[PDB]
RNA sequence: UUGGCACCUCGAUGUCGGCUCAUCGCAUCCUGGGGCUGUAGUCGGUCCCAAGGGUUGGGCUGUUCGCCCAUUAAAGCGGUACGCGAGCUGGGUUCAGAACGUCGUGAGACAGUUCGGUCCCUAUCCGUCGUGGGCGUAGGAAAUUUGAGAGGAGCUGUCCUUAGUACGGGACCGGGAUGGACAUACCUCUGGUGUACCAGUUGUCGUGCCAACGGCAUAGCUGGGUAGCUAUGUGUGGACGGGAUAAGUGCUGAAAGCAUCUAAGCAUGAAGCCCCCCUCAAGAUGAGAUUUCCCAACUUCGGUUAUAAGAUCCCUCAAAGAUGAUGAGGUUAAUAGGUUCGAGGUGGAAGCAUGGUGACAUGUGGAGCUGACGAAUACUAAUCGAUCGAAGACUUAAU
């Protein structure tokens, strides 16, 4: 960071409405869905297997098992499509990025709450 | 990759023009007499 | 016209209306000021030239392009303005509508304006002939000895030379590039910055102009 | 940072041997290339050994070597004592600087740029 | 990144349980294709019965794929295998029923029966 | 093309196909204009003008050949030692081994079939791609004029509004944006790498035992990863009109009182087009170019003097780099290194305390450590110097 212009042209589009939360808790996003011209809100569960980026890039990754195949979805934090985020479980890892979930599954794939 | 002919006297002395030494800094010292290098170590250390 | 010199800082991203991502590049542009006015009844072609970055005035021994007087500094009294750092000329705006000494800000923009972007590249020194262009190599196994190496450069008998430009390997980088077709996302003159979406070519620190597209 | 054309364990040995023989006579004379990168190691060993605490005892022993000095009156003692000892109690009030470059004239053999660094 | 030679596993009842690329329709030298994109392929692996035989040359349209599509928004959606539903020509699919999440990116492409069947669209 | 002749090469002009990379043509495969049809609308028979760009992945026969599968706007024909082996392969042709069939009394022959079988060279000259030194302009620093040169140019598919009415399914007509291939710039995002970053773990050796730590085992192995470099990732481009033009369609109109695009004249008309437009390097001994600003005593300006954000030499460096060159700096100083913070990365240090028979929990604590990123601070080093240096003359006009 060498002078502090990127970071004060960017201070008007960060949120100050989102909960703390680490890798491996388990989130509920409401993404809001825009089809033809009605606006709906889509939950989406999982854990969160990621967190990187650092000021108005930072970026979480969430996964989840739908109807036996597993799907991974990647917002950007600060992101006006997002209505809330509440955690409802927390996690116990010893890493940063859980890739070994991806080879995981059934009950071999269960994380114990703290 | 082999000479098609022999270099003459005049061709071989006309490429060596680059190739010669420069003469160096050799800044003078205070008190000492004898000469130095700029940005050394003796009586002078530049100047 | 609207010109206008600034430096390149970084690259962020900005989310516009529709919450859609938009990649865009801090650029830094102040103390603008005009320094001449070239007439086409003293030079035969209308242009005015402006100034960017400020240094230090009047210095005795300085060994260094930072301080010092005589040239610079007369042909910078002549206007109402310290020395500058860089110097460029603009023929595509109106010289009618401008002063020996005026300042160029950067409220001459506005959001959804489309700009040309010009500067110098990066640099990658002496390259080979598979990076410089687009070449394919040979194959890697199958007791093959040709790999990242150029093939033919001419025929045979007939015509028993090279044709000019053979494309063959050699230094590639400084090369004054200019994106046509670009957009200014929102403008600040709290900072004097300006951001363009997209990425303009050179380094970081680096000298660019900005030109409305004439297109 | 340079390679100084040796392998990532040579040069990393060589560095922790140059180090410790620039803090047994507070004197060496080598090559400026190494010269400019023993000055970055040593500084850093002798702001662990500013600290003084436990810790900082542990992490000066991953690098500096196990050596016997030699003093007045028979007395010894290891470089790890020494660094921790006098060498803490001179710089102590100084924040930076600690070696200092000195260079000098061409060597016979070859053509290297030989200097000087000592400890101010 | 479907190209050339890439089994994918068919999800749906039409007979079909493996099938292998030939050819991506789309502009001569395409090399690869996503989500929502036709292609070529030849049936590998068939099941007892259906209306698909084994070695039979259909068309299909990729739903899921390993390396996942980019929004507009900067959003992400990978999968954790490629899969695809044998079409017929009017973009209808030639089962009855699908299995597994569907991409949302096939509601672009007038896929409104195959979209309208799938579990979950995301 | 298969041949005819035997003029260059037998003190060697050493090679069929494929690979890499190219250039040129037009007897036009695709896109563009037209004309006539024994030319229903779509669409296409033929003919004329037109060369600017673009012309795909596989299976197989031994392959130049060909046949097939699936695409595409299209999968055109040629020339350059049947382009290219001091750029690559060696499958084919192929040399010593060995079978089979026919032929021969036999050694063996066969434009029969089959398995196996060493492809040498440190680039002198011209040529090409980059990059400097020296002088020249009668010049010290910037900023430029530029038509001489190079590059790039016209591919698709839907949507939807007079009606899907003419024509008897399906037309040319102005005109926001979606794609394919290709070109160019960049690292915010998704990934890759990241051998002086952090963590886990196996064997063995060394400081009495055990530890902590260090050495070696591909970096010992395994999971992540900053800066930088990167594509499969993110942006932009190819538009536009202008001027003559080709085939052609015309309007007037004459050396047969008619006619006639013609001998004058006036129009219109192509991916035409090299022109213009757009992008890039560029002072051109046809000493050239141009503008703004800065620079004087010697002593008959003989240079005895010499000055100029005027040049170096030397030194700290990186947005630059093979070396030189280019750029950021040299104490009136933040160029590098430290030192104190910060960003990001790893994921909970040591000590102490408690819990448990023990392996191990837990708390003090988003703890501790951190190469290249950044800010602040002269603590170390860029120190006394030395050398080299614009042009103003003639002649002859007008002033």
């Amino acid at each position: 960071t060498n002078h502090k212009l990127i970071e004060a042209v960017t201070k008007s589009q960060l949120r100050t409405d989102l909960p703390s939360f680490r890798p491996g808790d388990t989130l509920r996003v409401h993404v809001r869905i825009i089809e033809g011209t009605r606006e709906r809100i889509q939950v989406f569960e999982g854990v969160v297997i990621k967190r990187r980026g650092g000021g108005v890039s930072e970026t979480f990754t969430v996964r989840k098992i739908s109807s036996g195949v597993g799907v991974e979805r990647t917002f950007p934090l600060h992101t006006p499509k997002i209505e809330k985020i509440e955690v409802k479980r927390r996690g116990k890892v010893r890493r940063a990025k859980l890739y070994y979930l991806r080879s995981l599954r059934g009950k071999a794939a269960r994380i114990q709450e703290i | 990759a082999v000479p098609k002919r022999r270099t003459s006297k005049t061709r071989k002395n006309k490429r060596r023009t680059h190739f010669k030494i420069s003469v160096p800094g050799m800044t003078e010292c205070p008190n000492c007499g004898e000469y130095k290098l700029s940005h050394r170590v003796c009586k002078n250390c530049g100047s | 016209t609207k010109g206008i010199l600034g430096r390149k800082i970084g690259m962020t991203q900005v989310f516009g209306e529709n919450g859609e991502l938009i990649p865009v590049t801090v650029v830094e542009a102040k103390e603008n000021v005009v320094l001449q006015k070239k007439t086409v009844e003293v030079d035969g072609y209308n242009a005015i030239q402006v100034g960017f970055e400020d240094k230090k005035a009047y210095k005795k021994d300085a060994k260094s392009n930072k301080y010092a007087n005589k040239p610079a500094e007369g042909h910078a009294k002549k206007a109402d303005a310290a020395p500058k750092r860089f110097i460029r000329e603009f023929r595509n705006v109106d010289v009618d509508a401008y002063e020996v000494g005026q300042e160029v800000s950067v409220d001459t923009f506005v959001a959804g304006d489309v700009i040309d972007v010009t500067g110098v590249s990066k640099g990658k020194g002496f390259q080979g002939a598979i990076k410089r262009h687009g070449q394919s190599r040979g194959p890697m196994s199958h007791g093959s000895h040709f790999h990242r190496a150029p093939g033919s450069v001419g025929m045979a008998s007939d015509a028993s030379r090279v044709f000019k430009g053979q494309k063959m390997p050699g230094r590639m980088g400084g090369n004054t590039v200019t994106v046509q077709n670009l957009e200014v996302v929102q403008v600040d003159t709290e900072n004097k910055v300006i951001l363009v979406k997209g990425n303009v070519p050179g380094p970081k620190k680096g000298l660019v102009e900005i030109r409305t597209s004439i297109k | 940072y340079r390679k100084l054309g040796r392998t990532s364990d040579q040069r990393k040995a060589m560095l922790r041997d140059l180090a410790t023989s620039l803090i047994i006579s507070e004197r060496i004379e080598t090559t400026e290339a190494r010269a400019k990168e023993v000055r970055s190691v040593v500084e850093k060993l002798i702001t662990l050994g500013k600290k003084g605490d436990l810790a900082s005892r542990r992490n000066a022993a991953k690098t500096l070597r196990n050596v016997e000095i030699l003093n007045e009156d028979e007395t010894t003692q290891t470089a790890l004592q020494k660094l921790f000892g006098e060498i803490a109690e001179r710089y102590t009030e100084r924040q930076g600087g600690y070696t200092r470059i000195l260079k000098q004239g061409p060597r016979r053999g070859d053509g290297a740029e030989s200097v000087i660094i000592e400890l101010v | 990144m479907i190209q050339q030679e890439t089994r994918l596993k068919v999800a749906d009842n039409s007979g079909a349980r493996e099938v292998l690329t030939i050819k991506v329709l789309g502009g001569s030298g395409r090399k690869t294709a996503n989500i929502g994109d036709v292609i070529v392929c030849t049936v590998k692996n068939a099941t007892p019965g259906g209306v698909v035989k084994k070695g039979d040359v259909v068309k299909a349209v990729i739903v899921r794929t390993k390396s996942g599509v980019r929004r507009n928004d900067g959003s992400y959606i990978k999968f954790d295998e490629n899969a695809c539903v044998i079409i017929r020509d009017d973009k209808g699919p030639r089962g009855t029923r699908i299995f597994g999440p569907v991409a949302r990116e096939l509601r672009e492409g007038n896929f409104m029966k195959i979209v309208s069947l799938a579990p979950e669209v995301l």
